[PDB]
């Protein structure tokens, strides 16, 4: 039942039981220079930031390099475009980044205060502004969505310059192919930040890959750790107390090197751009005045696809959504894209197998039992269904249901929908693929030369 | 044909309050 075959997994084998010395804790982020759009545009540097060894790169200059304009997101530049729409805050107290105090004053703890707000863009501007000129608690501006095309266009322009697997939209990210928004990972977000400012320890949203730019005019430091311990953290987080997936903290630092858990920190500055790689656990706080721009992508490799795998079905342990449509986005990927490289080919078809086969043996037990079946196929532009109960996605058969209205209908999976209706009574079944449908899209899919 | 409700997806940082 799983979508994963173990016997096809490509995580690198790492320790952990061998004790690593001082310096090994402490590794040196890789920092790479770009002298050239050639050498910004090379499939080269693909393979260095999504090498399963690297967590996490940064590349210098990147802005000047490929003549970005950088300050066309100024928080000026960005009052002067924007509207009143609201904008989420989270407050924090103000302290050193590698420090987290109690309520005393007195030690370190995990848990990290961070509540939500509502301001608008130019009136977080001016709290900016104004702590710039001084004139402890701060105020972050934080997951600004810079969605709206027609309002955003320079901004959104300028990124277009990147290289194809760091941008937003591309046929190789598999962000591409989810076909709807997911606001912040496929779409642009925006961070407006004073020092003190923090964006506590995390994994991305299905482990997908993280593209950060610094723009405004102070410096962020970063603290990382690679994908292979994140259990560790994850239970750190429980011993102290607070939700490793959903919650809020910062990790004690000495805790991790107790650990035996190498931790890499950086500073990112004006023009850096921070690429993140699949699965690496992280946590940032702005050292000046500055914003942020970072969106997500899923580059075509099989250790992204397996990571984000395995986060989508350890999200359905925890009662967690993923909110990117694995099974949608393996089958589409299938569809339009040559996969040549072996290992993720495997994975993927897979997968498709795993899928087409769930979906035959409950299209039989519907047709056992006398239930009407009714195709609605897919239409261009159409979402990834989810179920209303459980927020499990919901891929080809749909229970949905009616009367809010009589002519909108909420879309549950059969778990859910039996508990409701035993017999599927006021349950209408929908399928979006046919059964050859399916059938030939998998035989369609076949590796790819090299 | 129907028309099927979906939840919007939206990356959002952690909130304590
Ligand atoms: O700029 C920030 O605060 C960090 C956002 C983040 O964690 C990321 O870019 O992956
Ligand atoms: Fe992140
Ligand atoms: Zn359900």
């Amino acid at each position: 039942e799983s979508y994963l075959s173990p016997a096809q997994s490509v995580k690198p084998k790492i320790n952990t039981e061998e004790k690593l010395p001082r310096e090994k804790l402490n590794p040196p982020t890789p920092s790479i220079y770009l002298e050239s759009k050639r050498d910004a545009f090379s499939p080269v540097l693909l393979q260095f930031c999504t090498d399963p060894r690297n967590p996490i790169t940064v590349i210098r200059g990147l802005a000047g390099s490929l003549r970005l304009n950088l300050g066309l997101f100024s928080t000026k530049t960005l009052v002067e475009a924007s509207g009143e729409h609201t904008v989420e805050v989270r407050t924090q107290v103000q302290q050193p980044s590698d420090e987290n105090w109690d309520l005393t004053g007195t030690r370190q703890i995990w848990p990290c205060e961070s509540s939500r707000s509502h301001t608008t863009i130019a009136k977080y501007a001016q709290y900016q502004a104004s702590s710039f000129q001084e004139s402890h608690i701060i105020k972050f501006g934080t997951n600004i969505d810079l969605s709206d095309a027609k309002r955003w266009k320079p901004q959104l322009q300028e990124l277009l310059k990147l290289p194809a697997f760091m941008r937003v939209t591309s046929t190789g990210n598999m962000l591409s192919h989810v076909g709807h928004t997911i606001l912040g990972m496929n779409t642009v977000q925006l961070y407006m930040k004073v020092p003190g400012s923090r964006t506590p320890g995390h994994q991305e949203n299905n482990n997908f890959c993280s593209v950060n730019i610094n723009i405004g005019p102070g410096d962020c430091e970063w603290f990382a750790v690679h994908e292979h311990y994140w259990e560790t953290i994850s239970a750190f987080c429980d011993r102290h107390g607070v939700d490793y997936l959903t919650g809020s903290w910062w990790p004690i630092l000495d805790d991790l090197y107790a650990s035996n858990i190498p931790v890499y920190r950086f500073v990112q500055r004006p023009g850096d751009l921070v690429w993140i790689n699949a699965g690496t656990v992280h946590w940032v706080q702005a050292t000046g005045w500055c914003n942020n721009i970072a969106w997500n992508v899923g580059p075509l490799t099989a250790y992204q696809y397996q990571l984000a795998l395995e986060r989508y079905e350890w999200n359905e342990v925890k009662n967690v959504k993923s909110i990117v449509p694995m099974i949608h986005v393996s089958w589409n990927v299938a569809r339009t894209v040559k996969i040549s490289d072996p290992d993720l080919f495997k994975m993927i078809k897979f997968c498709l197998l795993q899928s087409m086969k769930h979906c035959q043996v409950q299209r039989e037990s519907l047709v056992r039992a006398g239930k009407k079946i009714a195709y609605q196929g897919r239409v261009k532009d159409e979402p990834a269904y989810y179920c209303n109960e459980c927020d499990v996605e919901v891929f080809n058969i749909l229970f949905v249901t009616s009367e809010g209205s009589r002519n909108t209908y909420l879309v549950h999976c059969e778990g859910c929908a039996r508990r409701r209706s035993a017999g599927l009574q006021g349950v209408v079944v929908l399928e979006q693929y046919r059964t050859e449908e399916l059938a030939q899209a998998y035989d369609a899919f076949t590796l790819a030369p090299a | 044909r129907k028309q099927l409700m979906t939840k919007a997806a939206r990356k959002s940082a952690p909130a304590t309050g």
